[PDB]
RNA sequence: GUUAAUGUAGCUUAAUCAAAGCAAGGCACUGAAAAUGCCUAGAUGAGCCUCAGCUCCAUAAACACCA
């Protein structure tokens, strides 16, 4: 029922959303994090972290990204959220570690494409 | 510094065999031209 | 504060012939073989080989190979330079057709009156004159040689100063095209030198930081 | 009439002489990060940030914690790099790495995560449910020790409780499981 | 707006620009429209050959303007055959030209350039430096 | 007046048939990978060794010609300018076999 | 041998979750670059100590020196 920001739409991407999947590729790490509005990191899955990066190899790896997306799912079940948005640039769409992400993503239970708004 | 930019391969999508020719100019020098054709060798007069 | 001026000459002769590859580059240089004629499209010499030797076999129950033999043949009968017109000899240094993969640089043997000198090949210069021109004149008249060598800038190599006075050996880069060493027993001593000989056969700290400005390849 | 800039303006670092000799980003992407951190500075004209409500701003935290557990930097650094040498030094994780499969042990690094930085994520999860606003009004403390929460649904079911996690009254009409761990000289008080 | 402090602040257009002599001055002295001229008999090489200097002078500040292939050359080879007295046979060949253009230069820049050009002369390759104007 | 060579000819069109097949085990496929970033590796190497070796060169031209200012001002006044003589510069490259 | 400083990867982070970001490389893609995709290597100057301190080494900047 709540306000989502309808808006912008010169800009980019949309601001429209409760939570929304930010996928930064670092030349070294890659750091999925899960963002309100508010631009405050609610739950996030990265590979600098210890817990990750001890157990695997090659932190860039497509298998890093495959694997963030899965650590990501579990801790997002875990802190409540089902439904956030995600807004890949046309040729990140393409790219397999991104596909791969998503698949992890949508396995784990974590929908993308956030539910609509109520007399929006 | 000779060997640099010596290892290679053509980058055009669809081409013929290219095969590896030793070629003499009017020197007594010898130089690698890849070409079409088998043959170890090729002179010019 | 007099100043002392000397010019100074860093004599390159050009590698002649390729040298062989790095382990690494061999190993690469077969893989890039392998994937060239992988991706490749027929051959004439091919076609012709594939189509017969399959047409053929239908021509006895119901070329490419004399050409092959033919050009096994023709190269094999023929014989080529020496990669090694050095180690044959193995001992001139002062020969100028000594080293083809490389490329050489030129000593001499001096003893001045109060001196012992090992030299890189080292100009005087005039006020009047510039560094360029009286480069270019002390390398033809020193070594009593015909020599087309195609220098580079007007700009100079590399520069070390020894101050007694105070003086200055403003080394330049020549590139050699065609050498013609007239009497090639004189008695000057003249080196024709890789790096690492560059390096052995320097005593000076002016002369030992010239192998910093050399090209090492 | 003019009036005066009140600090930086924004792009009057680079110079305009010579923009050939400048690099550029030629990458969508590179601008669009360095727009992102131009857009998280404090800038001093109105901006969206300011009337949109980053909820009191700056903030000094009364902090009522457990004490950071005391690790030496040195050591730990040193024992992650030996680990890191050994995992990429076997030719098979490298085969599991260019051929697509891989698998990391989930539980792992759940567990990993339990003891390292889960405290500081926890934290932030209860900041954003607001659990500090409406508990100690000004007060955040870090979740040193894991809470292990618990539903009996039946004999072989068993209902986690995470932060933030949704869990329905039937679940619930049962009093919890609880596990943390530590020693007893202890006491301690539990509170729903 | 025009009376407020932020006036110009979304103002770029002098940042992005969308709408020859070389400089000789004896001391700072830029010698400019440089022609790199490679030519060689093999594709393959000339092609990877001109890509080392295209990136060489990109990694070294030098501006490169334009980079772009010459017009190939098919040679017609006629071998002299000794049993035919004046007889002819035939060899075809194919010279390959690649170009590329940098539009600044210094003194020191051109004597150590030209080195790691020469240097780095892979085998059966033809070099040429000269002057911006020719015709195609 | 700009005729490119780029294309590709007629001639290569329907002989295509002669190449389909091509196959690797895990033996070819992971020496064949392993041998490119191992040569990623060293061409990097590579051209390190190469650009340290450009930058002592154009130090040694720092210290050099800054050494020539030093002394004579005219001196940097003849050697700074760029000579006439670098304008046609052509240079062979080495071959396999000596004349 | 003397003074003002230092030794993070090529330049700049952090050193209470953590050695971070950017350059820079290879291969694929179109003619070259560029973008993009799949990949690659990396550091707390070295020796002990206390749980910042003592030296060494080397650079650098001067001076002295040496030729
Ligand atoms: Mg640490």
């Amino acid at each position: 029922v709540a306000r989502k920001e309808r808006g912008w739409g010169t800009v980019w991407p949309s601001r429209e959303f409760w939570h929304r999947l930010r996928v930064i590729r670092t030349q070294h790490h890659i750091e999925a994090l899960v963002e309100h509005r508010n631009g405050q990191v609610v739950v996030s899955a990265s590979t600098r972290e210890w817990a990750i990066k001890k157990h695997l190899y090659s932190t860039r790896n497509v298998v890093a990204c495959e694997s963030v997306g899965r650590v990501l799912a579990e801790r997002c079940l875990e802190a409540g959220i089902n439904f956030m948005v995600y807004h890949p640039t046309p040729w990140e769409a393409a790219s397999d570690s991104i596909k791969r992400l998503q698949h992890a993503m949508t396995e784990g239970g974590v929908v993308l494409r956030e539910p609509r708004r109520i007399y929006e | 510094d000779c060997n640099r930019a010596l290892l290679t391969r053509l980058h055009r999508q669809t081409y013929a065999r290219l095969y590896p020719v030793l070629l003499v100019k009017q020197d007594g020098s010898t130089i690698h031209i890849r070409y079409r054709e088998p043959r170890r060798m090729l002179t010019m007069p | 504060s007099p100043w002392r001026l000397l010019g100074a000459l860093c004599l390159q002769r050009p590698p002649l012939v390729t040298k062989p590859l790095t382990p690494l580059q061999e190993e690469m240089a077969d893989l890039l073989q392998q994937i060239e004629i992988e991706r490749s499209l027929y051959s004439d010499h091919e076609l012709r080989a594939l189509d017969e030797a399959q047409q053929l076999a239908k021509k006895k129950s119901d070329l490419a190979q004399d050409l092959e033999d033919m050009w096994e043949q023709k190269f094999l009968h023929f014989k080529l330079g020496a990669r090694l017109t050095e180690a044959d000899k193995k001992d001139d240094r002062t020969s100028l057709h000594r080293k083809l993969d490389r490329n050489l640089i030129l000593l001499v043997r001096e003893k001045l009156g109060d001196q012992d000198i090992w030299m890189l090949p080292q100009s005087d210069w005039q006020p009047g004159e510039t560094l360029r021109q009286t480069a270019e004149r002390t390398l033809a008249t020193l070594s009593e040689n015909n020599m087309e060598a195609k220098f580079l800038g007007n700009a100079p190599c590399g520069h070390y100063k020894f101050k007694f006075l105070g003086a200055k050996v403003f080394f330049f880069k020549a590139l050699l095209l065609t050498g013609d060493f007239s009497q090639a027993g004189k008695k000057g001593h003249h080196v024709w030198v890789s790096k690492e000989e560059l390096g052995d056969y320097l005593k000076p700290k002016y002369l030992a930081q010239v192998r910093r400005f050399l090209l090492d390849l | 009439r003019r009036a005066a800039p009140l600090g930086p303006m924004p792009n009057e670092d680079i110079d305009v002489s010579d923009l050939e000799r400048l690099k550029k980003y030629r990458s969508f992407d590179r601008y669009r990060r360095r727009a992102e951190q131009e857009a998280r500075k404090p800038h001093w004209w109105r901006t969206y940030r300011e009337h949109f409500g980053e909820e009191s701003g700056p903030k000094d935290r009364v902090d009522i914690g457990l004490p950071p557990p005391k690790v030496s930097r040195t050591q730990q650094l040193l024992e992650r790099k030996q680990a890191l040498r050994e995992l990429r030094a076997n030719v098979e994780e490298e085969r599991a790495a260019r051929l697509q499969t891989a698998r990391i042990p989930l539980e792992a690094v759940r567990a990993e995560w339990e003891r390292t930085c889960g405290p500081y994520h926890k934290q932030r999860l209860a900041e954003y449910c607001g659990l500090y606003r409406d508990l100690f009004h000004g007060a955040t403390f870090v979740p040193r020790v894991p809470l292990h929460v618990a539903y009996a649904v039946g004999e072989d079911d068993l209902m986690p409780v995470y932060h933030g996690n949704e869990v329905t009254p039937t679940e619930a009409a049962q009093a919890p499981e609880v596990t943390y761990e530590a020693d007893e000289g202890s006491l301690w008080t539990l509170l729903l | 707006y025009r009376s407020k402090p932020t006036h110009g602040i979304g103002r770029y257009k002098h940042l992005v620009k969308a709408q020859v002599r070389p400089i000789n001055l004896g001391t700072d002295y830029e010698y400019g429209v440089l022609n790199i001229h490679l030519i060689a008999y093999d594709m393959a090489l000339a092609e990877s050959y001109a890509q080392y200097v295209h990136n060489l002078c990109n990694h070294l500040a030098i501006k490169v303007e334009e980079s772009y292939a010459m017009p190939t050359k098919t040679m017609e080879v006629l071998q002299l055959q000794e049993q035919g007295s004046k007889m002819f046979l035939d060899a075809v060949l194919t010279t390959h030209e690649r170009v590329v253009q940098i539009s600044g230069l210094s003194a020191t820049f051109a004597e150590i350039f030209l080195e790691i050009i020469h240097s780095n002369l892979p085998e059966g390759v033809k070099l040429s430096v000269r002057e911006h104007t020719e015709e195609d | 007046i700009p005729i490119e060579d780029f294309i590709t000819p007629v001639k290569f069109l329907n002989k295509e048939r002669q190449r389909p097949p091509v196959e690797l085990p895990f033996e070819e496929s992971e020496r064949r990978a392993l041998l490119l970033k191992r040569w990623s590796l060293y061409k990097q190497r590579e051209h390190e060794m190469e650009r340290s070796a450009i930058r002592s060169l154009l130090e040694a031209q720092e210290e050099a010609l800054q050494e020539l200012r030093l002394s004579s001002p005219e001196l940097h006044a003849e050697a700074t300018k760029r000579d006439p003589s670098l304008f046609p510069f052509e240079r062979q490259g080495p071959d396999y076999t000596p004349p």
